[PDB]
Order: C-alpha cells, then structure tokens, then sequence
C-alpha cells in the first residue's frame, strides 16, 4: 500500500524545460514542462504541493565552464526582465542564487503559491474561457552574472519534484491525444478508441 | 575543526533524491488548506471502483465508438463474448481505471470482481453461463465443459446482475467466456435484442509496485 | 440516496426543469451547476443580484417508461466539467435550464472517456431495475464562496449506454424529469 | 573521520538565505539599546492610522496641489463625489499610508473603515448620502437606488464626523459614492461653500503577504 | 556556520568501505522474504561435512577419472597408501569442499576429521593399519616402526568405517599411511579385490583467516 501513496506516485523528479543562452531567458513555472506529467496531474481536480527545482548547466557538448549564472525566481505579479540590464534583476524581492559551473546544481525549494486553497487544473468559467487565473507559481530567469557578452554558449536543465502532494476530486484519465496546454479540446475526426481491438 | 572526510558519491545528484532543501521565501505563510470534499490519499481506492470493460471492443469507427461500452445478447449453448482476465496487457482491461493505472507500474496482484448488468425488458427471461478458467487451461470447446470449470448460472428474469470474482491474477491468464444456457425468451411487443455491460474493478487485496512512466 | 464524495452539504424548494425526449438516435445531455438555475426563480434572482454564494444540490433523475422499454442511463455529476470542443461559445459552455446535446458522448466533449465516470458520484437508471436516479452533491470549490455567473461549480451528465429499444407502435419517446432542490444555500454581498 | 557527501545545491548562494555568518569583530560590544518612545514591531500598526484620502484628485497644479485633500460640498439628490474602495491600485488610495505600503506587498485583505471630517461653519446645517456599493454593482443611477443599498444618513448640523465601514475587500472593487440628501442650507453671514476631508484607516483584520519592492 | 575541515584521506574510493550509499528507489519495498529450507549463514557449516577425498589421484584418463574417489585393497605388511594432511596445498586435499574453500583463504588452523569406509564383501575379512606422523617425521620404513607412532588397528570383519582424527594443522606438514596388518582373506565365490573410500571433513575448532580471490 506504501507504493501507491500520492508522495510515492508524484515523486521522482522530471526534466521540466531546458533553457539555452547561445543573454537571458525567460521560463514561467509550468509543471506541464514535462510531457508524461500532464496525464498524470489532470487525473485529479486539486492538487497543493511544494516543488524542489534543480539547475543543471553545461555547454550544447555537456563540458563544464568556469562561469558565473544568476537565476531569480519572481514570485506572481512581478514585472519580468526585459533585457540584460533591467532593474528587475537587482530587485531583492526577486530571489536570486548565484552559483559557479562548477558547483554542484543548485537546489531551490518553492512553496505553495497559489491564494486559493489548491491548484486547480480545470476551471469550468470565466475570469478567456478555461483561463484558469490563480495557478501561477512564478517564473524563473536566468542570465550569466556580467556586464559583456559570455564567452561560452550554455544549456540550463531544469529539474522539478513535488513533494507533500494532496489531492481531491478525482476524475477519468485522458484518452484522446493534446493539442493545446490550455485547453483541453482534441481532434474530432480523428478520434480514436481507447486501447486496441479485435476482430471477435 | 570537526573531522570529516567526502564519502564517495558527494556532489551527484540523483533524481530520486528526497533531501530537504532551502526555501526560496522563507518569509512566506501558503494560505491554509480547507477542507475540500473527496480527498484521495491512496490511489488503491481509485482502483477499487467499479468500471466499464469495453469487451466488445471489435468496432474502431468514428460514429460508433460508443458500441463498444456493452455486448449484444440476442436470438442455444453457443457463445456470447470471451475475454482474458488481464488488466495491464492490451485489450479489453485497457478503459477501466484500474487497467489504466496498471500501465503506471510493472507488478500488481489480487483478486478482481468484474460484475455484469443485463439492459433487457422486463419481461424478457433467459438464463447465461459465465465461465471462468484458470492460468493455462484452454477455451472451452463447449458449454458441457464449460459448465464443469468454476461458473455460475446467471438468469436476468429474476436478478438484473451478477458478480464474478476472479480469484487471483498476478503480471498465462486467466479466461472468461459468456455462453448462452438457454435461449432468448421474450413476449411479443418486447423488443428482440438486449445488451449487458460489463464492470470491472479490484478487490480490498489488489497492490502495485514499481511505478514506470 | 448517493451522497456525493460521502460529505452531506453543509453551512429551498424543489425546481422541475423541461423534459427531455430521450430517443434512438439521442446521445446525452449535460447540464451546468448552478447556472442551471440562475436564470429561473427565486433562488435565480438571488444568484443575479449577489457577489458571492456557495450551495450543495439534491439532483433527482426519473424516467417514465413502461415495461415494453429498455435501456440503460448513466447519471453522474463531474466537478468542473470543461468542455473541449473539435472556444466554445456561450450557449454551449452555459447552457440553461434546457442543457445541450453532446455531439461526441464516447469522449465527453472533454477528451476523457466515458467508461471512467464512475469514479465519479453516480447512479446507474435500468429501465428493467429502477426509474429513479438521487445524488446529494456538497460544495465543491478551492474558495469557501464563489460566484455563480462566471464559474459553474459541476456538470450533470446523463448518457444513454445503451440505445433505447421498444417495438413498433410503443411511445417512441421517454421523458427524462429532473428535480433538484438547492441545500445549505449561502449569498452575501448584495448587488 | 565522520563521513558526509555534499547534497546538490551547496555552494550556492541564495539572496534570501538566513544562515548566521562569522562575525567581522567577535570581542566588539555594541552600545546598549536605550527606550526611545514609540517603538513599532509590526507594520500593521501603521496600517491602522486613519489617513487623508485624496478624493478630490483632479487638481495637478503646483500651486494648488493642497486643494486635493478635500472635496468642496456647496449650494439637491446630486452627486458629490465617487471613489473606489481599492487600496493598491491607482487613485485616491496612493495617498494614505496603507495604500502606500499596499504597494510593497502583492495580497492584502480585510476590512477598511473611511471616516469623513466636515469642515463648516458652526451654523451650518444639512444632510449627505454615503452609499456603499457591493463589487460587481455599477455606479447607481440615482439616489433613490443608492438608497436601497448599504448607505448612512449623515446629517452635519449635529454630527461633524462619521465612519463608514467597507466589509470586505481582497486583491472587480467596491464603490463608494456621496450623494445630496438635501440641500445646503446656510444662515446669513455664514460662507456659502464648504468641505469635507476623507481619513481611510485599515481595520484589525487586515493583513499582508507575499513582500514585493 | 558549523565548522569542519576536510582530513586526508577525502574524494578517495576505497573498495573495501562500507558506508551506506543513497538507494536508488526510496519508494521500492522489496518482496517480503519466505523461509526457504536449508539456510546457511557461515561457510565453517559448509566445511564441517565430510567429502570425498581422492586418494588415489594417479590415473588421469577422461574414462578413468572416476577411478580416483577410491583405492584398492586386495591380495601382507606392505603400504597400501600414503596422503599428506595439507587442506590447502595441492594434492588429495582438492576435491574436499574444505580442501577447495581453503584456497579462498589464507591462513587455516585446526583439527580434521578423515573417515574411511570398506566396500568389500560381507564375508570378506582382514586387518589394515592407519599411521599418523606428526609434523616433520619421515615416512616410517616399515609398519613396525609405523605401529610405534599414533595409529588405528583397523579390522574390516567387523567395523565397516573408521575414523582418524588429526590432531591440528596450520598453513611442513603431517603424513597419514595406510598398511597392510594382515592379507586379505575372502572365501570362495567373493571377490579377489575390494576398495576403500576416504572420507575427510573439519572439526569444529577449524576456522580461516584473510579471504583470498
């Protein structure tokens, strides 16, 4: 029974979005980041957890640098960064972590952010339709600490676990295949049975 | 200072790891959890409720998927429908939950209970065989040995629906085969096909293990 | 009775809304909670003239059909019930108290399948076994109070399994009634 | 020696972290901490001030910026003046501390209480409507409808200043509106034109979260 | 904050170190162990069974090796057969499972066990004599000198299977010969030639030291 409690069944950290610097880039929290996960979270109408995220950074070759990175989460209804020399990046209301190639990938933790009581991955209104407006955990950017242009181009992997998951409502599992990350709708003439068949 | 040495494994990180880490607003209070109605905390109880098991999964056309929730039964010793008692492999067990949920992981045992309801007139009467083999036994080549096996009798003019308990399957197979006892009776005015729906579910010992994307 | 989610609704009169003819060629219907009601009576007129609310439902399905007929409706209400169409529009998001027809029962017009409502509260209606469908359903919401002309808290669905049968020169047509009476209504900020 | 690995995330330097750090001079000793009066411990304090709110702020002229902190009332079921009951967001709130600490947060919610001050002569009588409209409600068409609603009866010829209480409000706002009850009526000598000062104050049940420069 | 320096000896691998490593699946729960029979939890068990011990290692043909488990006895103080007591050095001490896990270890010490049984005739009679000579004796010259030392009169008329006991070895070594007391007599129509077969196992003060590949 200890195998299929909703920590056991949502742990397991995902690659969620991988960022490239060929100066700055901009990530929205999205938990749908990772592609097997959507399924999993929309078989329940609430959830209210906290996310661990992970930064893994090294060259488009995988090769370690010696180079400095400044990540800042902004938390909802902040202003985002426009370019590399906004004053957003030197607000302290916007946590930052500064951290070397070298060391080993940050690890930031995220609590619950929403003002209701839980995330809600269906809303059944209007605030447009579907537009599910208190889900927004907050963003994530990244630039290389510095005033000129990096010498190496850089690839940053983000890596996201829940934990302390809880859940309410449950509901059926999506058969027909994504088509947009808001909403839910499919294709209607290609629509598809749910397994395989037969001939008797 | 205090003596310490860097085991091996220091500065790895592993994906699975469940190390508390630092909050990035240590500050802030989340707002407080209400009491929203239908919490799950297990997803055995998810699995423990009862589904439709698309046995009559022949049809693929767009306009008619939805033939495919319920099996005709309609106008002797023949056969209705057979299906194997399989729930992660592909087939019929594939729209139930608990089939679902079973391609979420690799192991799994217990006992099912897969329920029939028959969606006849009231007045139609007539009696079916539901035939259950265990792991390695073959299809039955008739009633008269299907009858021997573990059955039970089933006749939808006194009791609308029946339970069968498949005794125990783990990740051969068993079978269930469906034949007719006795023919289809039916008064005139009464139409002259039925259909049974099929719904299966897991009883209080089903388990998983080794969850797999 | 099935009490929905096993939570009796918590801190008033029976509505009848039109019939709906269930034929051979029907597919489903759903209806939207509460704006089933908001346009319709007394407790309509308050959902129109407040900001907030909060209510459970007493839903009540019944069919009147004879002997002769057969079929099979599966009655569930689904928590936030979004639709997907192949935007939808309004008449078709909400609809009043005279639902709409589902164009693709098999995936709910929301890409789910219909063999898995019953993870939901539900009540199978056999017209051999039974003509009478109740389910209590509580408050369901993220917030204690929300409002009822913006956001529709569930979706009552009714779906026909299997197709209606009946022989030539019986009523082609069974009346679907529902009952459902508003229990433990909340309304604050008066508009 | 006792055996430790490095989790992932250690030489990071996170801006919120709080870990206590070497002191710079360990055998210093601060000046002891004297009481200076009126100590603050919590900004809600200073919430909870009444304060002048610009209703009157249509005026932008440098040398008539201080005819914003009241609203003139002079010589029948008019209108007098209109603002929202919305703390953070552009308006009449910039001016009072609590809509200027509202800027520093991203949440508040609570109870607000806005009192109004008359500022005539002693012989000076007369009645004003101060209507509160729920969020969603529209502007009223009149006073007969911005009766109906939640509203006082404030007549200044007995009492020169009164409270009122808005519910509730959170981060579509509330309205409130000040209407003509009756007409201004004045005795000879006495000025013919006066005014009213706004003070907007935060209740006990406001609070803050989720601190943003 | 808490402060430690890293000793020598750090980011080293030791093959031999025992620290515990992060699990791989936190949330995996092993199949509960079942009593299988016959559990062993240390090899001394395993070393404290008797085992055939060849003896006469001489013929090396692949349609002969099976000719080495046993030797001959058949048709007057003379030597039948002479072994050395060395577990762990090459020779007769192989084929034992004692003789084979001393070659995963370095240093052995105690006391052995080397039981032979007669496979003759039941009519078959006579007596043979088993020397054992400490360490560094010569091999005796004849069987009255071998008589002198520590020895077993064996008669196999009536005993079918004797036991030698060696006193204690260590990793020169002992010498155990096997003479012919008296002829081999038999009656007629019985055969004209018999075999012995040794049988050599550990005491229960054998132990071993410095596992070894």
């Amino acid at each position: 029974t200890a195998e299929t409690t909703l920590d056991s069944f949502f742990s397991r950290a995902g690659l969620v979005g991988e960022i490239d610097l060929p100066g700055y880039a901009n990530w929205d929290i999205d938990i749908t980041g990772y592609a097997q996960m959507r399924r999993k979270v929309e078989l329940f109408t609430y959830m209210r957890f906290d996310a661990e995220f992970t930064f893994v950074a090294c060259t488009p070759t995988g090769e370690v640098v010696p180079q400095l990175l400044q990540y800042m989460f902004v938390p909802p209804g902040a202003p985002k960064p426009d370019s590399r020399e906004s004053l957003a990046w030197q607000t302290a209301t916007n946590p930052s972590v500064f951290v070397k190639l070298s060391d080993p990938p940050a690890q930031v933790s995220v609590p619950f952010m929403s003002p209701a009581s839980a995330y809600q991955w269906f809303y059944d209104g209007y605030p447009e339709y579907g537009a599910m407006p208190n889900n927004m955990m907050g963003t994530f950017s990244v630039r290389t600490v510095g005033t000129s242009k990096s010498k190496y181009p850089l690839v940053v992997r983000i890596y996201m676990r829940m934990k302390h998951v809880r859940a309410w409502i449950p509901r059926p599992m999506r058969n027909q295949n994504y088509l947009f990350k808001a909403n839910p709708n499919y294709a209607g003439n290609s629509i598809k049975p749910t397994g395989a068949s037969r001939t008797a | 200072g205090f003596p310490t040495e860097l085991k091996p494994g220091t500065n790895q990180f592993l994906t699975t790891d469940d190390g508390v880490s630092a909050p990035i607003l240590p500050n802030f209070h989340p707002t407080p959890c209400i009491h929203i109605p239908g919490e799950v905390r297990n997803l055995l109880e998810l699995c423990q409720v009862e589904t439709i098991l698309e046995v009559n999964n022949v049809p693929t056309n767009a306009t008619s998927l939805m033939e495919r929730l319920r099996f005709p039964v309609s106008a002797k010793g023949e056969l209705c429908a057979v299906f194997r008692a399989d729930p992660g492999r592909n087939g019929p067990w594939q729209s139930t939950l608990l089939g679902q949920l079973c391609g979420y992981y690799t192991q799994w045992s217990g006992s099912l209970e897969v329920t029939f309801m028959f969606t006849g007139s009231f007045m139609a009467t007539g009696k079916m065989l539901i035939a259950y083999t265990p792991p390695g036994g073959p299809l039955p080549k008739d009633r008269a040995t299907a009858m021997l096996g573990t059955h039970v009798i089933w006749d939808f003019g006194l009791q609308s629906s029946v339970t069968l308990v498949i005794p125990w399957i783990s990740n051969t197979t068993g079978l269930v085969s469906i034949w007719y006892q006795t023919n289809y009776v039916v008064p005139i005015g009464a139409p002259n096909t039925a259909y049974i729906i099929a719904l299966a579910a897991a009883q209080k010992n089903f388990t998983m293990k080794l969850c797999k994307d | 009775i099935i009490v929905g989610y096993g939570e009796w609704p918590s801190y008033n009169r029976f509505y009848t809304l039109d019939t709906k003819l269930w034929e051979k060629s029907s597919k489903g219907w759903y209806w939207k909670f509460p704006d089933v009601l908001t346009e319709t009576g007394v407790f309509g007129q308050n959902a129109q003239f407040h900001y907030l609310y909060r209510s459970g439902f007493c839903i009540h399905v019944q069919c009147n059909a004879s002997k002769f007929h057969q079929g099979a409706l599966l009655v569930a209400v689904l928590p936030e019930y979004v639709i997907g169409t192949v935007h939808p529009p309004y008449k078709q998001t909400q609809p009043g108290a005279d639902g709409f027809e589902l164009q693709h029962p098999y995936v709910l017009d929301a890409g789910i399948p219909i063999s898995q409502l019953t993870v939901c509260p539900h009540q199978w209606i056999n017209l051999r076994t039974n003509n009478c469908a109740t389910i209590i359903v509580p408050y369901i919401n993220a917030l204690p109070f929300d409002s009822a002309l913006n956001h529709c808290n569930f979706g009552l669905l009714v779906v026909p399994i299997s197709p209606l049968d009946y022989d030539q020169g019986a009523t082609p047509v069974i009346p679907i009634t529902i009952t459902l009476a508003p229990m433990c209504s909340e309304f604050a900020g008066l508009r």
